[PDB]
């Protein structure tokens, strides 16, 4: 009358998750006055 | 069903990348010139 | 159904249109003067 | 007969590595060009 | 066996038009200078 | 017993239908407004 | 920023 | 969107 | 992926004085 | 619940300074 | 569950659909 | 992944000089 | 599959003029 | 992740008098 | 592709 | 630019 010993392991990685962002790095700005064709 | 279908490979071509027609070589039209 | 299994198919050759022609960009500049 | 031994999955929640590192996005050029010189 | 094939249905693929495309519009084509 | 093609095959799924006209790019963009 | 193409500016326009 | 590299893209201020 | 729909947009500027 | 999991339905609400504009150029 | 999958999310993308200098050659 | 870009063609005329 | 990817807008060089104007 | 691709692209036309 | 991006003119300020 | 400097 005996069952078994069902010890489900684990995950070795399991949910990690990681972020997945996704790189949206912009440096986007070199608007400082570039010489306006204003002369 | 043992190897039921033969593997069906990538449905046709593959290959990814496409990048297929031309639809031109260069030089917007107009009037050459330093201008 | 042994036959396969692999998720072989990833896109193909045709892929993209890019058709990549550049049929003109800058060339002549339409008589700018 | 007697107990067993551990192993399952399927699939233990997969989740998918980070997207990625800050690109440069859209570096600017200038308030305006054309000439730095006083108008 | 082969009960009632379950799940043996037929595979349709990608429909309509696959190769998702877009609209592009960048500055306006330039007009004809004199 | 023993299923026939067991599981399901409704393949289709999603669909993007990206039947966008194909000038997606600027076709010609817009006739040359001529300056003086 | 991407979806606002056509003329999202004065583009032809030389001035105002 | 359409997402596509649109924007005005031309030149006003000593245009006109 | 589209870059700011040409990223910096309105190049030249609006000038536009009216 | 079974349910699921899923990533942020999006970010916050951003939007506004930096597309273009020159409401004082006239370039005459 | 019917938890942890997105929702809340807000746009999080800036149009930035505007930027005047103002000051610059004429007007 | 998504992953969705390779060159969003980097700049759109970046702009006409005044000179 | 590999895909998703951009190069959207990959103007290139689509004026690349000098101090035409 | 299709490798990226073809990604030929940057400044357009930086002309004008300057 | 290291070392690769000169789309329109890079290394090319003529100027 | 052939000129501006």
């Amino acid at each position: 009358g005996a069952p078994g010993a069902p010890g489900s392991q684990g995950a070795p990685g399991l949910q990690g998750a990681p972020g997945a962002p996704g790189s949206q790095g912009a440096p986007g700005l070199q608007g400082a006055p570039g010489a306006p064709g204003s002369q | 069903a043992p190897g039921s279908q033969g593997a069906p490979g990538l449905q046709g071509a593959p290959g990814a990348p496409g990048s297929q027609g031309a639809p031109g070589l260069q030089g917007a039209p107009g009037a050459p010139g330093s201008q």
